[PDB]
DNA sequence: TTTTTTTGATAACTTAATCTCA
DNA sequence: TGAGATTAAGTTAT
């Protein structure tokens, strides 16, 4: 088809196995191309002639070197050189699988081999020539030499795409829709064809409606069709029977759409539609290969992913659709759950988290409330997204607590103008979100009417359009294209594999470019190794500006600096006593000078050893550093793309992509220390961690107690390289561009892996920011070296450090001033945790703010603060226990279900199993659910708590707190009191209050 | 050896006392599906549904599991056919007659062997086509396999891809062997050395060895 | 599924059958195989073990201290020696009773055990007894052969065995003290054997019998006796000159024997043995002070700190005496067997074995020191922590560090030329 | 009428249940 | 009937 652009790649699963490509031309027609797919093996030239059945095809790979990357322990300096052998290699293609004994490079996929050897990118535009193409069908072509056909690549051009965003609503009586006894009531489609037309249509099962209701609807303008051929997609509401509804659904699902998008539809929607189709009629949803040679029926299959820590077990489950027509069936639930961390993963929660804006009060009313939004009220792009979602939206949440029905809406040229139904809130600026509703589907189905049918149709089409809104908001198309380009994978499996698989494409490309093969023979023994270093905090409250300096990509840059690769490791030298250790050190300092070799002092891997030195060669760049350089370049490009964005959605997408690439770069290191990986390297991981610890220690030592005065800055220690002598000035007296009247002193107070918190004896925000910028400029050229670079993160105020990894503060960004509004940030405290409470966090915030203000103004003439704080705690707790005005939602906990446990009697197993055995709603193997402590109401306040887990019950979606059941407030109150006690200074009153209220000993940090 | 009745053709739930915590849920699991199950003609005998649920299950140590009864004809118990013609049973019998050392036989009838029980995952089929009743029996098969696994020590299943998702199907860990079906191309079941595996597993789990040639019928 | 899995798990079952007769390597292999089995099959009937106490009482009946009636079968007689007991399960080291200590076999005993066990597979294990730096053929439990032919083959391979006598008894004769004395006299075997354990044909389990009389005696003195090159054995004397044998130094340490104090000692017809089961830091220095400062506890025995030079190096390398380094290199390169052994061993280990120092004590002493090393040779050493000097053995070893460093420098210099 | 491709690391804190010791 | 230590699980920072 000459100028075509690829959309998806898929394989044939018949007796004659083929590979297929779906592409689109500039005009808009679809072209399918077929290839014979083989099994690829790599052999040596000597082995190639020793094959009794001659290979079907063989291509010379040239001369490549094979290197053994097994690691051995040496007790002396007599280290034998690594075994490497250079030989000519052959890539052989077999129509059927073979069993060659001495075959290498066997960890790569066959589709990866096809892509890399044929020089074809999964996504791209090509000029296919007709010499290598023959017609086998109307639109389907056959190619025998994909290498020569794809020799011409052209710049990317835009193409039309087809979308089917679908949702269904099934009647349910008491518990859950059952495909054997409960029918489908509503089916809403957002249909986008290659012409760009966007048609929204909802089909309503008429067998649930009375004849008079059908007449009323058809008079109002609802089409009442009788057969498949009488259906038009240009109408909004179509009344039909269930059989005709299912036939229309099957007809739509059999079309060659580019994308068929659902939210949890692979597990519920598509399965329900299919099973009903075979139950009522007996027909099948037939998928066909492009050449019309092999046909399959729709059958959703389950894919289980196991863990990799402490007895693997099942960890997650996904559901997929089998089809051989090139259509991608996408479920947004799995994509959002894999890529985001949230308290809940329901549609309402994600919509509320994503679709929010700030509204300005413009009118009031007896029961109404008019809002407005634009670029002046909130950030740029929020109002446009809110208006786009508001086209089908019905309910709006105000202040994250009030759910209000939309009375009237008006889309403007810059924002929105919506009037709600809520009391007169006496403020000027509020927050509007698209979240939970106040509709009881169980009650509506029991009193089903025409108006309720129309309301359900509106809600269903809103959900179908929410699928599209989340598709556009998360940049799934852009992410898919980027993943296919980077990982060298078909578009249908970009978000299906973890780091162990998505790096094999670039790894194979790098290995072929460098002409290297890595082999291992010996077994891999596992030993623990030490991680990063965390400094103990010196104070809880500081009342001074703290300057934060953070290393950029610490571990990838450490690996690049040290050339840490399994094939570049010279050896490991261990010692048992001090005599041998000293002799080995004397020999080693002169045998391997450090312009070329680097020696890392690691902790011994065995108790009998007292020393362990890992030697690395930096003459030749390693395999891991090149991959890390590639990924850092990708992340830098995506950061540059992020910084040149003005819309909120584009900024969010770019931030997510750069975070994903940073996590990929980190996972490269993590896999370098993963036993079940091909790139396993215990010594490399130990060396990287040790070098990181040395770097953070060096930064902390040089920054602690480094005063400045006049035009000079004096560092604590000499600017000397912590690994070997280098050609840099070590004088800690540095000329600074700051004016002559500045005099301040610094003191290191905390550290974590690569972050250093340095306080300054100052309070002026502009002064602190200027000094921090100057210092960050100064400690990147005179202090650091090679590729080690740090950046000034922010200025922290009112820093309250509870522990070594939990602290809350107010953040001033690098580009800010005194008048700039701070941002409140919490790291590890009981406010970002997903399983503490909602009632807990608000009180924690209020009490922490009050304590910060009260310490800032000046107090502590006596016990003082403790008395009033504990009195307030007692009053609030007794008021909550008596009134019980808080809802059940404020006392809800979240936990993830999984089957990775040491014992089968674990209470977490029992709770989920018992819930599943008595509830039609089944919690999957990676589903996050809700639970809470509920106790009999007649039970009074309990002093000594004995059993806690026995009171846990799962609040799925509709649990009702009965008269006999009440929230067991004791656990929450005890946790809140225990957290608050550790914040205060005086103790005797704290233990006294804990004994009086509960009757235990409060643990102190 | 008791029984319970339901409102659907089979309504012949003769069951043993050791199968007690099964029927009380199987009744609801089968009532909602019997109406659509009995509308078609199957190829077990309809009365041969709850026939292996009256046997004592705390006597067997190894369980061999089938995925589907024979697409043509059928008796009611897996891997039994006193009309010996089929290829799968031929391949099963050849590799065990070679192991035991008996050359003269008139079938195997693996059911009669003490210490082992043949199991069918899907309790019904249809004439001509296989795996045509999976939806009607999925949850019932799950519950029955879970109960059988809870009592036996080792489970044997036929079909690699057909039983590729059995670990998540059961919540209680158990010794499981998934063997190749004796109908694939190249006759891979000949290379399948699994009977020795299950036997030596019984000795490794301090269980009484089970004689294997006992079931031969002359 | 496959043959490899079958072989692996049947080897796991075989290892499970012999669980008490295991060492560190076998425990690690068993754990690895259990992990592989439970990962592949999702469940395994056996679990992990980490303690593994060595027990032999499951193959031996309760001890007998009373005349008893016997008549079953033949009466192959086998005495029991006095001393430490070691177990050779299959291709392993020597396992001590209780704690799974790994004894250091010199060379010939391990080869003899391997050659004896390679003949068949029906033998449960091989039992050895060590007394004053010598081995003896103990009971040979076996489920296939009678122990007579195992004894004969072990004797002809090169190790020593006790004599055996077979007698047929018709009626239930009352074995008494007189029969025990007569058969121990007929055994000759001047080595101080304590008990006698006769086998029973047909009955797999063996039986042990010994007769003794309690006695109380007085302690005169404790003295060391030479039984080798710097290997000393403790001993005591009585007023009448009677000798009370002690199996090893640990027996004396646990007994807490006090000078000029009455003790309980088990007396027999020929010789008598002190009885155990009567802190450690007090005795470990008190006995050292009484016997002499110039002594230390070399593991199971006593060793004397003295001179260390060319004579010790020649003795340890099994070469004749010489004068200079050139004669050393010539005499150790003349035969290619010794030089290969020297190449495979480090300077530190070779010097430590030449001076006969302990392993753990010397390692701790070295790790609690500071050294100045030039040209791969030691010229200055000093103590950084004096706490480790509290142990008298550490002080005794440190008192002669000059000889050790001289030997270390000589070995380093000669290895610089042997390559 | 049945069958190829998976799996990043450690450090630090909090709470409940179990084991051990006055 | 308390105190103290230890292990397993969940979750976050880096
Ligand atoms: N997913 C992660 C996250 C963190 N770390 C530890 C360490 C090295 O990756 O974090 C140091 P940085 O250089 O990645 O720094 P940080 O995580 O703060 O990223 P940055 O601010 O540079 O985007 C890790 O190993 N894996
Ligand atoms: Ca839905
Ligand atoms: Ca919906
Ligand atoms: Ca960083």
């Amino acid at each position: 088809g000459m100028d075509v652009r690829c959309i998806n790649w898929f394989e044939s699963h018949g007796e004659n196995r083929f590979l297929y490509l779906k592409s689109r031309c500039r005009n808009g027609e679809t072209v399918f191309i077929r290839f014979p797919h083989y099994f690829y093996y790599v052999v040596t030239d000597e082995i190639y002639q020793s094959l009794s059945p001659p290979p079907f095809n063989a291509r010379p790979m040239g001369k490549m070197r094979t290197i053994d990357i097994d690691e051995t322990i040496s007790y002396n300096l007599d280290i034998k050189d690594r075994k490497c052998s250079v030989a000519d290699m052959w890539l052989i293609e077999e129509p059927k699988k073979r069993s060659i004994q001495n075959a290498t490079m066997d960890e790569f996929f066959n589709i990866s081999w096809f892509y890399i050897s044929n020089g074809i990118s999964p996504d791209g535009c090509y000029s296919l020539d007709e010499q290598y193409l023959t017609k086998i069908n109307n639109g389907c072509y056959h190619c025998d030499d994909p290498r020569n056909c794809f020799a011409k690549e052209i710049p990317r051009f835009d193409i039309p795409r087809s979308y089917l965003f679908l949702d269904i609503e099934c009647h349910f009586d008491k518990k859950f829709p059952s495909v054997f006894i409960n029918p489908i009531s509503h089916t809403s489609y957002c249909y986008i064809d290659l012409s760009g037309k966007r048609l929204l249509f909802t089909l309503i099962n008429e067998e649930m409606l009375t004849e008079q209701e059908i007449q009323e609807a058809v008079d109002r303008g609802c089409l009442r069709i009788q057969s498949l051929m009488e259906m038009d997609y240009e109408r909004e509401l179509v009344l039909c029977s269930e059989i005709v509804l299912l036939r229309i659904a099957k007809q739509l699902l059999e079309l060659t759409f580019d994308y068929v998008v659902t939210f949890n539809g692979h597990n519920f929607d598509l399965r329900y539609i299919t099973n009903r189709l075979e139950l009522l009629t007996g027909e099948k949803i037939i998928f066909r290969s492009p050449d019309k040679k092999e046909a399959v029926h729709l059958c959703i299959y389950e894919r289980n992913q196991s863990s990799h820590k402490g007895v693997c077990g099942m960890a997650n489950t996904t559901f997929h659709v089998n089809n051989n027509n090139g259509t991608i069936f996408f479920d947004l639930y799995s994509f959002i759950q894999k890529s985001e961390k949230l308290d809940s993963y329901k549609l309402d929660s994600i919509s509320k988290n994503a679709f929010s804006c700030m509204g300005k009060v413009l009118n009031r009313g007896v029961r109404e409330m008019t809002f407005i939004g634009d670029d002046t009220t909130d950030a740029k792009g929020k109002a446009d997204t809110f208006a786009k979602v508001l086209t089908t939206g019905n309910y709006v949440t105000v202040d994250e607590d009030i759910i209000c029905k939309v009375i009237r809406k008006d889309i403007l040229e810059n924002g929105f103008k919506v009037v709600l139904s809520c009391p007169t809130l006496p403020n000027d600026i509020y927050k509007l979100s698209f979240g939970k509703d106040d509709i009881d589907l169980a009650q509506m189905y029991k009193d089903y009417n025409l108006n309720i049918a129309l309301d359900m149709a509106r809600y269903c089409i809103h959900d179908a359009c929410l699928c599209q809104y989340l598709w556009e908001y998360y940049g799934v198309e852009t992410k898919t294209d980027a993943g296919a380009a980077t990982y060298v994978l078909p578009q249908s499996m970009v978000f299906e594999y973890r780091a162990s698989t998505i790096i094999k494409g670039p790894l194979l490309k790098l290995l072929l470019e460098t002409k290297t093969i890595l082999v291992r023979s010996e077994t891999k023994q596992k030993f623990p190794y030490e991680g990063g270093k965390v400094f103990a905090p010196k104070q809880k409250m500081f009342s001074n500006n703290v300057l934060i300096f953070d290393y950029n990509s610490l571990y990838p840059n450490v690996c690049i600096f040290g050339n840490l690769s399994p094939e570049t490791l010279v050896g490991v030298v261990v010692s048992t006593n001090r005599l041998e250790e000293e002799i080995n050190n004397q020999l080693l300092l002169q045998k391997y000078p450090p312009p070329r070799y680097i020696t890392v002092h690691c902790e011994p891997r065995l108790p009998n050893l007292i020393s362990e030195i890992a030697i690395f060669d930096r003459s030749i760049e390693g395999t891991i550093p090149r991959l890390l350089r590639t990924f850092l370049a990708e992340r830098a490009r995506y950061k540059k793309m992020l910084k040149q964005a003005t819309s909120s959605t584009e900024k969010a997408i770019y931030d997510s992509m750069q975070y994903t690439y940073k996590i990929v770069a980190n996972s490269v290191y993590g896999l370098m220390g993963f036993r079940n990986s091909a790139l396993y390297s215990y010594a490399s991981a130990k060396s990287c961690t040790s070098i990181g610890r040395r770097m953070i220690l060096y930064l902390e030592s040089v920054l602690n107690g480094a005063e400045l005065s006049n035009g000079m800055l004096r560092f604590a220690n000499t600017l000397s390289n912590p690994f070997y002598m280098d050609d840099r000035d070590i004088n800690p007296i540095v000329k600074t561009s700051l004016p002559i009247d500045y005099r301040f002193r610094f003191r290191s107070v905390y550290g974590d892996t690569d972050s250093v918190f340095t306080e300054i004896d100052s309070q002026d925000v502009d002064k602190s920011i200027e000094i921090a910028k100057e210092l960050e400029r100064l400690i990147n050229s005179r202090v650091l070296f090679n590729n080690f670079k740090i950046e000034f993160e922010a200025v922290y105020k009112n820093l309250i450090m509870q522990s070594k990894k939990k602290y809350t503060t107010m953040k001033y960004s690098a580009s800010s001033n005194s008048k700039s509004v701070p941002e409140r940030i919490n790291k590890g405290t009981s406010e970002t945790r997903r399983d503490v409470s909602k009632f807990h966090k608000n009180m924690i915030k209020t009490y922490k703010t009050r304590l910060s203000e009260m310490l800032s103004e000046g107090r502590m003439n006596s016990n003082q603060v403790c008395i009033d704080i504990l009195r307030s705690l007692e009053t609030d707790l007794r008021s909550e226990f008596d009134s019980r005005s808080s809802p059940l939602e404020l006392f809800m906990l979240s936990r993830m279900h999984h089957s990775n446990y040491k014992s089968a009697d674990n209470p977490n197993m029992y709770l989920v199993t018992e819930y599943n055995k008595n509830n039609p709603e089944t919690i999957e193997l990676g589903e996050r659910y809700y639970f809470a402590y509920i106790c009999p109401a007649n039970v009074p306040w309990t002093k000594k708590l004995v059993n806690i887990k026995t009171y846990e019950t799962i609040i799925d979606r509709s649990f009702k707190l009965g008269s006999n059941q009440r929230i067991f407030y004791e656990v929450y109150f005890k946790r809140l009191t225990s957290e608050i006690v550790n914040l205060l200074d005086n103790k005797v009153l704290c233990i006294s209050f804990f004994q009086r209220m509960f009757g235990s000993r409060p643990t102190f940090y | 050896m008791n029984s319970v009745t339901i409102s659907h053709a089979p309504y012949t739930i003769t069951y043993h006392d050791d199968w007690e915590p099964v029927m009380s849920q199987l009744v609801e699991f089968y009532n909602e599906v019997a109406s659509w199950l009995l509308r078609d003609e199957t190829s077990p005998i309809p009365d041969k549904f709850f026939i292996q649920l009256k046997q004592p299950l705390r006597n067997k140590r190894v369980c061999v599991c089938g995925i589907d009864p024979y697409p043509k004809d059928g008796t009611g118990v897996p891997f039994e056919s006193p009309n010996f013609t089929k290829k799968s049973i031929k391949e099963i019998a050849s590799s065990i007659s070679r192991l035991t050392g008996v050359i003269d036989y008139k079938g195997y009838n693996l059911n009669i062997i003490d210490g082992v029980i043949p199991w069918n995952y899907y309790l019904s089929c249809k004439l001509g086509e296989t795996k045509s009743h999976a939806i009607y029996w999925d949850k019932i098969s799950k519950l029955l396999l879970q109960h059988i696994t809870k009592h036996v020590s080792v489970l044997y299943c036929l079909g690699k891809t057909d039983f590729s998702n059995i670990r998540a199907k059961l919540e209680s860990p158990v010794t499981t062997i998934v063997g190749y079906h004796p109908a694939a191309r190249d006759h891979q079941f000949e290379k399948d050395r699994s009977f020795e595996i299950i036997n030596v597993l019984l000795e490794l789990d301090n269980k009484t060895p089970i004689n294997w040639a006992q079931g031969f019928i002359y | 599924t496959s043959s490899a899995d079958l072989t692996n798990l049947k080897e796991l079952l075989s290892l499970y059958k012999s669980l008490r007769f295991s060492d560190s390597v076998a425990i690690e292999k068993y754990n690895s195989l259990v992990e592989w089995g439970t990962s592949t099959y999702w469940k395994i009937g056996v679990q992990k073990v980490t303690n593994v106490e060595t027990s032999i009482s499951d193959y031996y009946d309760e001890v007998k201290n009373k005349p008893f009636n016997i008549d079953p079968g033949y009466y192959i007689f086998l005495p029991v020696y006095f001393g430490s007991v070691f177990i050779y399960s299959k291709g392993k080291n020597m396992v001590e009773l209780g704690s799974g200590n790994s004894f250091q076999i010199p060379d010939e005993i391990r080869s003899a055990c391997n050659k004896v066990l390679d003949s068949d597979n029906g033998i449960d294990f091989l039992r050895f007894v060590l007394l004053n730096n010598r081995w003896i053929m103990e009971d040979a439990i076996s489920k296939y052969q009678s122990p007579v032919n195992i004894f004969k083959l072990a004797s002809e391979y090169g190790l020593n065995i006790p004599n055996y006598l077979e007698i047929e008894i018709e009626e239930d004769t009352l074995f008494d003290d007189e029969l025990y004395s007569i058969m121990e006299r007929s055994f000759d075997d001047t080595f101080p054997k304590i008990s006698i354990s006769y086998i029973k044909l047909g009955e797999l389990k063996r039986q042990v019998v010994d007769f003794f009389k309690f006695s109380f005696m007085y302690i005169e003195s404790i003295k060391v006796d030479r039984i080798g090159d710097n290997i000393f054995i403790p001993s005591v004397i009585t007023k009448s000159g009677k000798k009370i044998l002690v199996k090893d130094v640990d027996h004396l340490i646990r007994s807490k024997v006090r000078e000029h104090t009455f003790v309980k000692v088990k007396k027999k017809n020929t010789f008598s043995i002190l009885y155990d089961y009567d802190t450690r830091g007090e005795v470990i220095k008190r006995i050292i002070d009484t016997i002499g400062r110039d002594y230390y506890v070399n593991g199971k025995y006593f060793s004397k700190v003295g001179i260390a030079g060319l004579k010790q190096l020649t003795n340890k390398l099994d070469i004749n005496e010489c004068a200079t380094v050139d004669e050393l290199v010539d005499e150790i390169n003349k035969s290619g067997t010794v030089k290969r052994k020297i190449k495979n061993q480090s300077v530190f280990d070779l010097s430590r074995e030449c001076l006969g120092y302990p392993e753990a004590d010397f390692i701790t002493l070295v790790n609690n020191m500071r050294f100045k090393i030039e040209n791969c040779k030691v010229v200055n050493f000093n103590i950084e922590n004096t706490n480790c000097l509290n142990n008298p053995s550490i002080e005794t070893i440190y008192g002669n560090f000059n000889q050790f460093v001289s030997i270390f420098n000589t070995v380093t210099d000669v290895k610089k030329r042997l390559f």
